[PDB]
């Protein structure tokens, strides 16, 4: 309700702040699925195809 | 009230306490035979509500209850001016012409039911008895008055259905929309008597003090539900022109 | 009765947050 | 140990085990079939084709079955508005007790 | 389909009622829009039947005529509308009345100009109503396309449109 | 299609006078409705008071109809209110009083008479005009 | 079934200018009625006639004449509290 | 409130069908 | 042209209450905040490699250390957050699983609109506020809301349609 | 204070056969006691 | 049949609750 | 709607005697 | 208990309508077997209002 | 109304509830913090510090 009514009132959609805010999110979205995929991606083979490759890394 | 200013009124909840006029005074005001006098600034401040709660069982008393005010000090009429009339016999007759003659109150009772209702003295006429050639202390005017649709035709309901706007049928469920009995709006008019017990004259200054007691009917919203029977017990303020 | 429904859900979130927070593994280096 | 997500491929390596796991689910999809159709024709209102036919009345499976050609039941009436057909077997009911039959013996050559 | 069945028994002679009556109830009841699939909803659970109830006759077609003769096609409501106001158009697509939502500056209200509503085939067959509410129920109804009277009480009906098999599906 | 003459061309007077604004006319006259009524007759919609518009039905209206260009100038000179039995030239922007309008003390009768036909050719480019505050 | 105010949207309120339920903004059709004449009209509401609108106390000479040009267009119905309660004749919420 | 007569069972059984499912695969964890 | 997508969705379909464009919304503003406390947190958990008040010159792509201290920064989110990553790799597949979990799960949500299959009504509030003219929550009023949006929008954003709306039908509340 | 391992831990054990009685138990129970449930 | 409206409730959480126990019971036995 | 409760127990019960016959603990003797 | 208080009523002269009318509908309302505690069922569940009803 | 500890707190002197009712038919009266409401709420505080007090 907050949402509707301030756009009705002020307009948010076409306010260039939000429109950054907007780039901020989907942006951190696409870096946050983009790193974590590369990091993936290019995990050192040190486990097996049974166990998860999470264990992989030892915690320190 | 007193003689200070806006600026020693505002957040006190003065601004809602009707002027008192002293101790000493004991006074009367004598009136011609029959003529009118105007009232100046006349003032009701509500003290104490009460709800007659409706028994299920049936023809047993229904004890009014005590309810407690949610809105806040926004309960009093002030500045109203209407008139006294001296009859031919001598019988007086107060007219509430116009002011801030209403206010809409919400009470909370026992057992969490709200009870909005349109407290006001709108046209309101009491007399008293023949044979008043003053007011006193025993100047006791009772009668009667309007009391309007707490919410007005223009109100829209949670469904955005009103009187004279609004849907006349519940849109949401379109193969029964035309199934609620709420889908007709109603603001009928209803019936409240009202009486005004002067207990304290100061007749140089005009002002006239006492108690009053109102019984009316409490919101139906646009005729939803059947309106509850509110008393409101409190006390009033007013000038009187003498000349 | 569906806010019992409600009320079970949120604490069932609640609790396993607790849960999380107090009894954890602990992390542990080696 | 495996992630959870990842215990069936025990059977990726294992023929065997692979038409075990694949027979076990097709008994479950047939025993659904056969279940619900049952569960359709036991809440089914056939009197009214009319203003009442199957599609009003959520029905989900039946318009498949009479899609091919099942079109009447062992209780007298037909999806077309008739009464008194004789499909034979081959009705709603017969064609769910089939799914049902069907479903037990792919459970049985699942477990072998 | 439905018109052009109308037109032709027009056209050998038969008036509006038989015409009308000629419609078969499963042809109008096809031309309902509580019957598309697209009226529904993701947590409108069950059989349509538990929408708008079990439907038990055609209550047989409308015609809204003004007080000055024009007859006047109620506007139906789209497939995206959850709600859609009540419009009724005369023969070359102008307002003639309406179901206003303001009063004060009201023009077209159904009171204003008249209207009446005249049912040939179906339950309603010869009936006219000139009532203000019976005639706005009625075009509400219309709104909807072919008319229908409805069993709510088999499935507790809540009055809001499912999706069919075919929208499930 | 094009700003015309035919679509400039507005009653002059009352008798059925018409005179036709040129484009330099027309572009003078909206410059002074967008800097000094726009505050109060955007879209022809009068924002303190909404009962008394801009819009052809209520200009023609007013006592004397206002749906002329000399009418409006004579408004504009000394406003009245819309049963010309008030005088509104305290509480209505006009040249009369520079005074108490000082926005106003610096136009000729040139920028009334621009103004004035730029309020009778503005309605049939706008349907909108003259409508509902929210509309 | 209509409320109250559909009720009376069915008769001639509906099709005219009644002098016992019309808002101030339906008098200003009638040239030089809007605003003072419009006011004093409803100012001096209720009317059982619509003759008496011409019986309208301490009216002048050019209001007279203009009551008696635009009779044809008014009508009297009992007023329905509905529309006049809030001052609602004056500012129903309509701008 | 006239809600959906199938939405108590439908919402326990779509948490606790999964809680089970998690209960009993982590309880016999390291066996 | 995509704002105004986005109203028609909310006006008609009531998408913002759509469990499944829910489901999006937090994956999107999850892998935003993701994005944000991790960066954050390597960049205040680094090694001292270098000498200079600038510790971009302090990396090597071809190192074999880790460049910050995921000790650190366990102890640090435990201590603030209560609970903490232990493990690199399974960080980075959450950063991952987070956003492309939102995106797919508002997808599904989107097919159920192009059925007008929505999420667009509580059937136990509507009727209870059509019997009880009291009942109002935020819910309701966002239903006054669509509906209003509706009947402005639509002759206007479906030209083909020739929608034609006398003032009068128009919903509106007082004075506006 | 330290937390110091229990040493009074002890695994718990269902047998198979035990699994399969405790099943039947329930089952026949849920049969039983459905009718009165629905009344 | 107008049945009591826990019924089914009753009798799914009466079977599944120790159900669940029994089968966490015996699929953790020999951790 | 109860008759499906009724199925379903019985069901469980049937199934529970299948699997503990054809798949029981073995006696083994040692 | 009930019917002593409606005799003493009818010793002091009340009528039988009198005398019955002065008997508290609370006192009645034990005087029910509807609210006898040996009365229900074990699988008759919860309020006793959903038996009778509830006591106008 | 198949009310089965309420009968308990009034038993012992806590008959009136926070939102202005008792059980002896009355109105308006003030409980205080010791209202149905208020034992009810210390019931549900002192199983959170049991349940603390466990754990440790
Ligand atoms: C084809 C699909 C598509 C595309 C291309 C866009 C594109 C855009 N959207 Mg949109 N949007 C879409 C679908 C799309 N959207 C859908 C389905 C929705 C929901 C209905 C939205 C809702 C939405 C909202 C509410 C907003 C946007 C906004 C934007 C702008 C900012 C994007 C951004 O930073 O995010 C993150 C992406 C990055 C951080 C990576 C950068 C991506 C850029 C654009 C790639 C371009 C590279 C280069 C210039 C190409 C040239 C080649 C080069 C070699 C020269 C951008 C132009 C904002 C806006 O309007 O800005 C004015 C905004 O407020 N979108
Ligand atoms: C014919 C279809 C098919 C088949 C035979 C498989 C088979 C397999 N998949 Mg796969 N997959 C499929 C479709 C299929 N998938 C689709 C459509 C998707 C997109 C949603 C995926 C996405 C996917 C991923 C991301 C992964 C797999 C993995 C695997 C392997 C292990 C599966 C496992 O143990 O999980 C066990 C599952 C559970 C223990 C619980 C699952 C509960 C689900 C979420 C709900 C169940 C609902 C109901 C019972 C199913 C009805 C749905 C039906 C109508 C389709 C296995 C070989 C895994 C793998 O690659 O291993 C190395 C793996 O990581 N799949
Ligand atoms: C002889 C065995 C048999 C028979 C006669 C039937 C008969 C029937 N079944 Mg059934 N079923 C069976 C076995 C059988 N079933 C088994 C083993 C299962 C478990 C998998 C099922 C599961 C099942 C379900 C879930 C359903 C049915 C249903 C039905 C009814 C409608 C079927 C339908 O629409 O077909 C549709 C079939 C297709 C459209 C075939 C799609 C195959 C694609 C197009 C080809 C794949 C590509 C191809 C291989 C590659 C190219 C090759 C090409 C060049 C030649 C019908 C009475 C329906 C019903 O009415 O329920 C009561 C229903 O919903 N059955
Ligand atoms: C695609 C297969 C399919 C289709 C098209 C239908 C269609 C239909 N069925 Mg159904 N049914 C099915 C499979 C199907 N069924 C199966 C497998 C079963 C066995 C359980 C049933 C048993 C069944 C019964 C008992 C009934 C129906 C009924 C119906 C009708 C009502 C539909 C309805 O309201 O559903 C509602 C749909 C929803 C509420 C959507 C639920 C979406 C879930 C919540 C999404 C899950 C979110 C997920 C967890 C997100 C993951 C998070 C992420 C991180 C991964 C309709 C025609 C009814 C009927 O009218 O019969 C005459 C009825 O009584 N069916
Ligand atoms: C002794 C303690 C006790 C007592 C006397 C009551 C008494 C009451 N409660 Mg209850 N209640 C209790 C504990 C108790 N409660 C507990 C612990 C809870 C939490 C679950 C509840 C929650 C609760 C709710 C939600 C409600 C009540 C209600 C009521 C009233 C209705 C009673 C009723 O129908 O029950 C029915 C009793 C039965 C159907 C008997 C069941 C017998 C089982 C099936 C036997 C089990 C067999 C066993 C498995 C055999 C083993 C096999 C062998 C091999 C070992 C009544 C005054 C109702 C009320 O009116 O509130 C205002 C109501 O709504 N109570
Ligand atoms: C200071 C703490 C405190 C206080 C003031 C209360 C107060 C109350 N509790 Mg409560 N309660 C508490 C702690 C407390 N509780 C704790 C810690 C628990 C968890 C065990 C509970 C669990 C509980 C339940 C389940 C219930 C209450 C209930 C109540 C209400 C009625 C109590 C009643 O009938 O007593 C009855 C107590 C007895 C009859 C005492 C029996 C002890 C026997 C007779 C003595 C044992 C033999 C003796 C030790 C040996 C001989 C010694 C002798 C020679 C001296 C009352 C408002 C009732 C209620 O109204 O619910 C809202 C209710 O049903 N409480
Ligand atoms: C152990 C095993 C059992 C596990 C169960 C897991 C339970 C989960 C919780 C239930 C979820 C569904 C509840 C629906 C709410 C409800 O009450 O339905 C109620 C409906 C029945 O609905 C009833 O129908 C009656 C007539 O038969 C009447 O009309 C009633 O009014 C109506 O309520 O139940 C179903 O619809 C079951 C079928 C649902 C599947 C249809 C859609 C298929 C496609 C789905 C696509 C999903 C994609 C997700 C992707 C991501
Ligand atoms: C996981 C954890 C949860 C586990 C749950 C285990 C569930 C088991 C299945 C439920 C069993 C009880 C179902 C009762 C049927 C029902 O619908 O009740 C329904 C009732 C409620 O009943 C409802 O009440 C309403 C008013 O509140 C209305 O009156 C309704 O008409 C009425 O149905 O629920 C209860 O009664 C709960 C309290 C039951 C305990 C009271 C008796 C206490 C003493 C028992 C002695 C037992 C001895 C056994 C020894 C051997
Ligand atoms: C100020 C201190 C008090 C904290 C109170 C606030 C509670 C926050 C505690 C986190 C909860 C644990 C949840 C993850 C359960 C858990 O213990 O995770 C522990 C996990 C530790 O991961 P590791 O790297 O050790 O795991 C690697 C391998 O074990 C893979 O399994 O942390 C994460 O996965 C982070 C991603 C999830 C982050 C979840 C945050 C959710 C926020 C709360 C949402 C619910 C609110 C509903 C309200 C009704
Ligand atoms: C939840 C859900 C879902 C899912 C569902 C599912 C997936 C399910 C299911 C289901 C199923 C899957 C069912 C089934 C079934 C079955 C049955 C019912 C069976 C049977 C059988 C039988 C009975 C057999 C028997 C036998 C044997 C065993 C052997 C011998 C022979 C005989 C025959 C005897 C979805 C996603 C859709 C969505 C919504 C929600
Ligand atoms: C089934 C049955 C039975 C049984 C029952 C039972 C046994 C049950 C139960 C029950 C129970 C037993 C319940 C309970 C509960 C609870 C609750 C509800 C709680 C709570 C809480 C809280 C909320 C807390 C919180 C906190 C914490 C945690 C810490 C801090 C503080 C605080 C406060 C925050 C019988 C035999 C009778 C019979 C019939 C059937
Ligand atoms: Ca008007
Ligand atoms: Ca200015
Ligand atoms: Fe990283």
């Amino acid at each position: 309700n907050f949402m509707i009514v301030f756009q009705a009132e002020h307009n948010i959609l076409m306010h260039p702040f939000h429109m950054l805010g907007v780039a901020g999110v989907f942006g951190g979205s696409l870096f946050s699925a983009m790193h974590g995929s590369l990091v993936t991606s290019s995990l050192v083979r040190e486990t097996t195809e049974v166990e998860s490759q999470n264990y992989g890394y030892k915690f320190g | 009230k007193s003689q200070l200013t806006y600026d020693d009124i505002v957040n006190t909840g003065l601004a809602n306490v009707c002027p008192e006029i002293s101790s000493f005074t004991r006074g009367t005001i004598e009136v011609e035979p029959n003529t009118k006098y105007f009232v100046s600034d006349f003032c009701m401040e509500p003290q104490e509500y009460f709800v007659k709660e409706e028994p299920v069982n049936k023809r047993q008393k229904a004890e009014y209850v005590k309810g407690k005010v949610l809105t806040r000090q926004t309960t009093s009429l002030e500045q109203i001016r209407g008139s006294i009339a001296v009859g031919a016999d001598g019988t007086l007759t107060f007219k509430e012409k116009d002011g801030i003659d209403f206010q809409p109150i919400t009470v909370l009772l026992p057992g969490g039911e709200e009870v909005p209702f349109f407290f006001t003295v709108k046209n309101f006429t009491g007399t008293t008895e023949p044979g008043f050639t003053s007011i006193n202390s025993s100047t006791d005017f009772v009668g009667d008055f309007n009391v309007p649709s707490y919410r007005g035709a223009g109100f829209l309901d949670p469904k955005a259905r009103g009187l004279y706007t609004g849907y006349d049928n519940a849109v949401a469920l379109p193969s029964a929309a035309d199934k609620f009995r709420t889908n007709k709006k109603e603001t009928p008019l209803g019936k409240g008597t009202l009486s005004l017990q002067v207990t304290q004259v100061d007749g140089s200054t005009g002002e006239i003090a006492g108690i009053f007691e109102s019984e009316q009917p409490s919101d139906t919203d646009l005729g939803a539900k059947e309106p509850l029977d509110v008393k409101v017990r409190g006390i009033f303020y007013g000038r009187v022109d003498t000349d | 009765m569906e806010s019992v429904a409600y009320i079970l859900v949120l604490t069932m979130a609640l609790a396993v947050l607790f849960f999380a927070i107090a009894f954890r593994e602990p992390p542990r280096i080696e | 140990g495996l992630p959870w997500y990842r215990v069936h491929t025990v059977v990726l390596n294992d023929p065997g085990r692979l038409i075990s796991v694949h027979l076990m689910h097709t008994a479950l999809v047939a025993g659904w079939a056969g279940s619900m159709a049952l569960y359709e024709l036991a809440i089914f209102d056939s009197s009214d084709a009319v203003l009442n036919p199957m599609w009003r009345q959520g029905m989900f499976v039946l318009p498949f079955m009479a899609r091919l050609g099942v079109t009447s039941s062992w209780n007298g009436w037909s999806v077309t508005g008739e009464t008194g057909l004789d499909p034979g077997f081959w009705s709603f009911e017969g064609v769910a007790a089939a799914h049902i039959v069907l479903s037990g013996l792919l459970f049985l050559a699942a477990v072998w | 389909e439905i018109q052009r069945r109308v037109d032709s028994q027009l056209a050998e002679g038969a008036s509006l009622s038989e015409a009308w009556s000629t419609i078969p109830e499963k042809l109008a009841f096809y031309d309902y829009v509580g019957n598309s699939p697209a009226k529904g909803g993701l947590f409108r659970t069950g059989a349509m039947n538990s929408g708008d109830g079990i439907a038990q006759e055609w209550i047989g077609h409308p015609i809204f005529k003004d007080k000055e003769g024009r007859e006047l096609e109620v506007r139906r409501m789209p497939n995206f509308f959850e709600t859609f106001p009540v419009i009724m158009t005369d023969a070359d697509g102008v307002v003639r009345a309406d179901i206003p939502f303001r009063r004060s500056e009201s023009k077209f209200s159904v009171e204003q100009t008249g209207v009446t509503v005249s049912f040939y085939g179906g339950a309603l067959d010869g009936q006219t109503f000139s009532n203000p509410s019976d005639v706005k129920k009625f075009a509400r109804k219309a709104q909807l396309g072919e008319g229908f009277d409805f069993d709510t009480e088999t499935f507790n009906s809540d009055g809001v449109f499912r999706t069919s098999p075919r929208g499930w599906f | 299609v094009e700003l015309t003459e035919s679509t400039r061309t507005i009653p002059l007077d009352e008798a059925g006078g018409t005179t036709t604004l040129t484009a330099r006319q027309f572009t003078n006259g909206q410059k002074i409705f967008v800097d000094t009524c726009t505050q109060c007759h955007l879209q022809g919609k009068t924002k303190t008071n909404n009962n008394v518009s801009l819009g052809l039905a209520d200009l023609a209206g007013a006592e004397p109809r206002r749906d002329n260009v000399l009418a409006l100038v004579e408004f504009l000179k000394n406003p009245k209110s819309y049963d010309g039995e008030d005088d509104y030239s305290e509480l209505h922007p006009n040249i009369s009083r520079p005074d108490i309008y000082p926005e106003m003390r610096n136009y000729t009768e040139d920028d009334i008479f621009d103004v004035a036909g730029y309020t009778l050719i503005a309605p049939k480019l706008d349907e909108r005009w003259g409508g509902t505050i929210y509309f | 079934e209509l409320n109250a105010v559909d009720a009376k949207l069915t008769t001639d309120f509906g099709q005219k200018i009644d002098l016992n339920n019309s808002d101030i903004r339906d008098f200003r059709g009638l040239r030089g009625f809007y605003p003072n004449l419009a006011s004093e009209i409803i100012k001096n509401a209720p009317y059982d006639t619509v003759e008496e609108v011409l019986d309208i106390p301490g009216l002048s000479e050019t209001q007279k004449s203009r009551l008696e040009a635009n009779l044809g267009s008014f009508t009297v119905t009992e007023p329905s509290i509905e529309l006049t309660s809030g001052d609602d004749r004056i500012n129903p919420g309509v701008y | 409130m006239q809600v959906n007569n199938l939405g108590f069972i439908a919402s326990i059984l779509f948490v606790l069908v999964p809680t089970v499912f998690l209960l009993i695969l982590f309880i016999q964890t390291g066996k | 042209g995509i704002f105004r997508f986005i109203l028609f969705l909310q006006g008609f379909h009531n998408w913002t209450l759509n469990p499944f464009h829910m489901m999006g919304v937090a994956g999107i503003l999850g892998g935003a905040l993701l994005c944000a406390i991790h960066g954050a947190t390597v960049e205040n958990t680094l090694f001292e490699d270098g000498e200079d008040s600038n510790t971009f010159r302090a990396f090597e792509p071809t190192q074999a250390e880790e460049t910050y201290s995921m000790v650190t920064a366990n102890r640090f989110w435990s201590q603030i957050f209560g609970i903490a990553f232990s493990n690199k790799r399974w960080l980075h597949f959450f950063m991952l699983f987070v956003p492309v979990t939102g995106l797919w799960m508002s997808s599904v949500g989107i097919v159920g609109l192009a059925l007008n299959l929505r999420a667009y009504d509580f059937v136990s509030q509507e009727l209870r506020a059509a019997e009880d003219p009291e009942f109002e929550t935020f819910y309701t009023k966002n239903i006054l809301l669509n509906e209003g949006m509706r009947a402005w929008m639509a002759p206007q954003d479906q030209p083909h349609e020739n929608f034609i709306f006398p003032e009068e039908v128009l919903p509106r509340g007082n004075a506006l | 204070m330290d937390r110091n391992s229990n040493p009074n831990r002890q695994p718990v054990e269902l047998n198979r056969t035990s699994l399969y009685l405790g099943l039947l138990l329930v089952a026949v129970l849920g049969i039983l006691f459905s009718s009165y449930f629905f009344n």
